[PDB]
RNA sequence: UGAUAUGAUGCCCUGACGAGUAGGCAGGCGUGGAGGUCAGUGACGAAGCCUAGACCGUAAGGUCGGGUCGAACGGCCUCUA
RNA sequence: GCUUUUAGUGGGCCAUUUUUGGUAAGCAGAACUGGCGAUGCGGGAUGAACCGAACGUAGAGUUAAGGUGCCGGAAUACACG
RNA sequence: AUGGUUAUAUGCCGCCCGUCUUGAAACACGGACCAAGGAGUCUAACGUCUAUGCGAGUGUUUGGGUGUAAAACCCAUACGCGUAAUGAAAGUGAACGUAGGUUGGGGCCUCGCAAGAGGUGCACAAUCGACCGAUCCUGAUGUCUUCGGAUGGAUUUGAGU
């Protein structure tokens, strides 16, 4: 018969990512989730306790509730025509804060900052980003670089 | 009611585009370039007929 | 041969004229058509739609929520429009001055209006009154208080109120309602 | 009407709504109720929850006389006074010129407090009174007199 | 109520120096053009005599013309042919160049065939098959006002406008470009000059970069 | 009398005919499942600032 | 058999029901009739209230 | 919507679109009878029937001519099956 | 953006790619997409699914896939083998 | 004469419909032909929606009065549903407050040439509260000393205010 339990298909999952075995250092122990803070879940194999399912390994929401050793974090899942938000009570130990939202904040400073610097210095900021835009016209010198004239090889076996 | 065609229709051509009626005067499609003789380096002929 | 973005030849879904055949109903959506049209005003466009609407999408409006209504600051002197029907409310015992406007009266609720010195107008004097919507202040009545809502949306763990005819002991309070008989919802 | 009715726009077309695949044949699911156990589990619970079992104890021979007490909320209470005295009583908001409100001929079993008379001093008599119905008729300046 | 001159001549002095500022505009495109094609000449001959290589500037503009039908499409590409405004065969947009439009253009390659246009092209087209979306509603251009009472709050107050903000690819070339209705190409004239249409340009067939031959599809197509 | 048994064919062009649609976040989302202790306190603390606030109004 | 968010009905027509159908047509004859056997019972007792 | 000429469910401008089973909805065509109306048609020929004869409508159908026939029947606004 | 209500349906099949059992099968069963069913048109002589392209009624022009000795519209074209 | 209709000739095309089916022109079923008849109806109770009358009420038509007589017209008292819920029940029973606070919110108001700023914000949506019933805890003044249940609560609960 089928089996569809709670770990099934997890045999690669919840391994713990060879020669870092054992137990778990304590800087994942120290960070801070505040109410709103946006984690990342790896689900650590090592702590049974309080881990999430299968779906929700890589999977990234934020913090809804914080409690004495895991939190709660908003899920959306994609189930039928429609999502519904999930809330997961996690240990701190398949958690991590992500970084995307670092990309954000350092970003946020900086656009500011160079909003109040273009105030003072002549308006016209521009400040948003903008996409890998093509490359400008070039002059390329053959001084000490004159071209070597390549040719296709011919077969050879070499076994 | 209709689209009169430019680039046909030379009166539609003259609404739109008021340069259009100078750009038949001066002709500015068929102007010639001035001549400048600048010959190409010794080494660019040498890596375009190099075998 | 294109490929469609949205559904072809779709309806706007909103009413362009009501439903009925009250034929001084249509001579109000003739008068604010026009008004609608020519005047730039936003209030005309609103009272236009809202002439369209049907006898749910109109509850009644209680004449102490327009007593409650002129409480707000500075609407004390605002005439107050109410696209449907005006009705008596008894557990109000003090009722302003002020000027309503209304599709239909109750004959309870205009004898309270006009004991307190006020007019009852219609909504043409409203707009020969004020046509682009002066000093106006627009009421709607609760639409989601009526019976029939209750049992919208009715699923497990939702709360919204089954169909049934008999309500007491020993219709639908058993088996999937108490957590000593089974499940609860 | 027989006119307005879609039977009449199924004339031409072969199986009038009912499908070339579903074939509508007599009872497909039963007859009623049936089957709510086992083949309409789904439909009864979600939209009728509550349905089967028991719940409670048997009353053999219930007269629903025996539990009649309409509700008078304080709210209205003044709709029992007649328009014509019903504004001469609310001026001169005073005792020994009050108004006696017969509140079981006017048939209501209960009065209940769910909000704000007006300061007048009334008389309510009434069968049945709760704790905020006599509370706000006396801080009103009135009473009540229980009567059967 | 005079109104038969005193308002009247006063309309026809405002368009007229509306049609002055045209003009002087026109004529500052057109010798921008022809100083910039001179240049890039010149910096080509100037690097050859120095014994070096001018390698151009890449193209900032491309534009794509839908090569297959409706039917039979993944919805990837399908998605993103809706995005980029090609919703039926031999249709036409004018797509800014920069890597978020790249990564589309390699997504529906077996689809499309863009190119790099020139002055002309874009001039032919915006000309003849050149219409505007205004309360959507499809609107023929045909007239300068037409294009100024819709994108006057960029500048763009005349046909060459519409093509300056092209060609050259503007501050505004986003609000320009979907103001254009896309092109209702018809077929090429000349047939497409390959038996089968459906492999890439290299391979000889008709989608992919087909890049200066661009023009060569379109000005037969439009 | 056997058949198919399961597939998932046309599962993904029927859940894109509504087009899948997003939970709709709110300002203020619910404090429900929020710990008591935490949500006990909050009450006052919202209370308290509504006391305060229509106290700058006297 | 049992399929919407409808009330559950108890409509008690299992029986043979319609052999046991009475519908009052003769609401206005009854009514006439009655109102002539008062008249004559008014005719008949002659000076005495009914 | 400004009258002194008639459709404001109107008239007019503009743009885009149009496959379709099961199925939904909308606008109509036709039949038996009922209320109103056209002071309607009719033994100088009603209804019916026949007619590679004509007209209107995308269509359901409607109208007319000719023949046959002999006592009743239609248009419109609604009701009903 | 949101809500109510209800129809039909709950026998499926094929094609590219991935893939399981089987010697295999126009075999049995999966995954993703596209089709047929539900769909006419041009091509593959012929064919549900392939290629091209999806359809209101018409006119002109241009093509797609496929073709141009004759049936058959269109080179008994040109070029190298 | 053009044109329309019609028969015929010619060029190209066109397989019997209806049905069940993944697939029917099928070597699948019904159909020799014609005329007439022939199949989602009515009732009791209901769901959503709409129209209408009235509106914290509503419903004359069981019955009575009347009548030009199964019509029409008129009417008392009841009763049905609604205006109170919650509990198995005994029972108890909906304002701390501008009927609350916050976040949006059409419309209106003030300033302005406008862009905009601020005020007020009906419905509706999200939230935190408050009130009523049930469950659990607390048990004040009092007492036929075991009744009474004030006050204060609780990740509880309701088809409520």
């Amino acid at each position: 018969g089928k089996s569809h339990g709670y770990r099934s298909r997890t045999r690669y999952m919840f391994q713990r990512d060879f020669r870092k075995h054992g137990a778990v250092h304590l800087s994942t122990y120290l960070k801070v989730y505040k109410v709103g803070d946006i984690v990342d879940i790896k689900a650590n194999g090592s702590i049974q306790k309080g881990m999430p399912h299968k779906f929700y390994q890589g999977k990234t929401g934020v913090v809804y509730n914080v409690t004495k050793s895991s939190v709660g974090v908003i899920i959306n899942k994609m189930v039928g025509n429609r999502y519904l938000e999930k809330r997961l009570n996690l240990r701190v130990e398949h958690i991590k804060h992500s970084k995307c939202r670092q990309e954000f904040l350092e970003r946020v400073k900086a656009n500011a900052a160079k909003r109040a610097e273009a105030k003072a210095q002549g308006v016209a900021v521009q400040l948003k980003r903008q996409p890998a835009q093509p490359r400008e016209s070039r002059i390329v010198s053959t001084e000490g670089n004159v071209p070597q004239t390549l040719a296709p090889v011919p077969y050879e076996t070499f076994i | 009611v209709l689209k009169k065609n430019p680039l046909k229709n030379k009166q539609v051509l003259l609404r739109l585009n008021p340069y259009a009626k100078v750009f038949a005067a001066e002709k500015l499609g068929s102007k010639k370039a001035e001549k400048t003789g600048t010959k190409p380096a010794a080494v660019f002929t040498e890596t375009l007929k190099h075998d | 041969g294109i490929d469609h973005t949205s559904k072809q030849h779709k309806r706007s879904g909103h009413r362009t004229a009501p439903k009925s055949d009250n034929v001084y109903l249509k001579l109000l959506v003739k008068l604010y058509t026009f008004l609608a049209r020519r005047t730039d005003a936003p209030f005309n466009k609103v009272v236009l739609k809202a002439l369209f609407l049907s006898k749910i999408n109109r509850p009644p409006v209680s004449v102490s929520r327009i007593a409650r209504a002129l409480k707000q600051e500075g609407a004390a002197n605002k005439t107050v429009v109410v696209v449907g029907t005006v009705t008596d409310d008894a557990r109000i015992f003090e009722f302003p001055k002020t000027t309503v406007a209304a599709l239909r009266f109750t004959a309870g609720a205009r004898a309270k209006i006009v004991k307190a010195g006020g007019e009852c107008i219609t909504l043409d004097q409203l707009a020969v009154r004020a046509p682009k919507g002066q000093n106006t202040l627009i009421l709607r009545g609760p639409r989601n208080s009526r019976e029939a809502v209750r049992h919208f949306g009715m699923g497990p763990h939702k709360g919204k109120a089954p169909r049934i005819l008999s309500t007491g002991r020993k219709f639908e309070r058993a088996r999937g309602r108490r957590r000593s008989k089974g499940f609860k919802v | 009407p027989s006119r307005f009715t879609k039977t009449r726009k199924h004339r031409g077309h072969v199986s009038a709504g009912k499908g070339r695949i579903g074939k509508h044949r007599k009872h497909p699911g039963g007859r009623g109720m049936a089957g709510g156990q086992h083949h309409h589990r789904i439909n009864m619970d979600k939209y009728h929850p509550g349905y089967f079992g028991k719940v409670g104890m048997r009353y053999f021979h219930k007269q629903q006389a025996h539990f009649w007490k309409p509700v008078l909320n304080l709210d209205k209470l003044w709709t029992l006074i007649p328009e014509d005295k019903r504004d001469q009583y609310l001026k001169s908001a005073s005792k020994e010129t009050a108004p006696v409100i017969d509140t079981l001929a006017a048939g209501y079993g209960k009065i209940l407090g769910k909000g704000r008379i007006p300061n007048v001093p009334v008389i309510v008599k009434a069968r049945f009174v709760s704790k905020l119905a006599e509370e706000k008729i006396r801080a009103a300046g009135g009473v009540v007199e229980l009567i059967a | 109520a005079e109104q038969v001159a005193a308002e009247r001549a006063a309309r026809k002095a405002a368009n007229k120096e509306k049609r002055a500022i045209i003009l002087e505009r026109n004529a500052a495109y057109q010798k921008e053009y022809e100083t910039a094609e001179r240049n890039i000449i010149q910096a080509k001959r100037d690097a050859k005599a120095a014994g070096s290589y001018y390698v151009e500037a890449q193209h900032k503009l491309v534009f794509v013309v839908r090569i297959k039908g409706i039917n039979k499409i993944p919805p990837k590409p399908r998605k993103v042919l809706q995005l980029l405004r090609l919703t039926r065969i031999n249709s036409g947009t004018f797509v800014k160049v920069t890597k978020a439009t790249l990564e589309l253009l390699k997504l529906i390659e077996p689809y499309v065939a863009y190119g790099y246009p020139s002055y002309s092209t874009i001039r032919q087209l915006v000309y003849k098959r050149g219409f505007g979306k205004i309360n959507k509603q499809r609107v023929p251009l045909s007239d300068n006002a037409i294009i100024e009472a819709n994108l006057g709050k960029y500048g763009i107050l005349s046909i060459d406008d519409l093509i300056h903000e092209i060609i050259t690819v503007g501050p505004h070339f986003k609000q320009a470009n979907n103001f254009l209705w896309p092109f209702k190409l018809s077929n090429p004239s000349g047939g497409w000059g390959v038996p089968r249409k459906f492999k890439h340009f290299i391979q000889g067939g008709s989608f992919g970069n087909r890049e200066e031959f661009i023009n060569k599809l379109v000005k037969s197509m439009n | 009398a056997k058949s198919k048994n399961h597939t998932a064919h046309n599962q993904t062009r029927k859940a894109h005919r509504n087009g899948i649609k997003k939970p709709k976040t709110y300002k203020y989302p619910s404090l429900k499942g929020v710990d008591p202790k935490f949500r006990r306190n909050h009450k006052h603390a919202l209370h308290g600032t509504a006391k305060a606030l229509a106290a700058a109004k006297k | 058999a049992i399929s919407k968010n409808l009330p559950i009905l108890k409509n008690h027509f299992r029986k043979h029901w319609q052999e046991r159908v009475k519908v009052h047509f003769d609401q206005a004859g009854k009514k006439v009739s009655r109102r002539n056997a008062r008249a004559t019972r008014a005719a008949k007792i002659a000076p005495r209230p009914l």
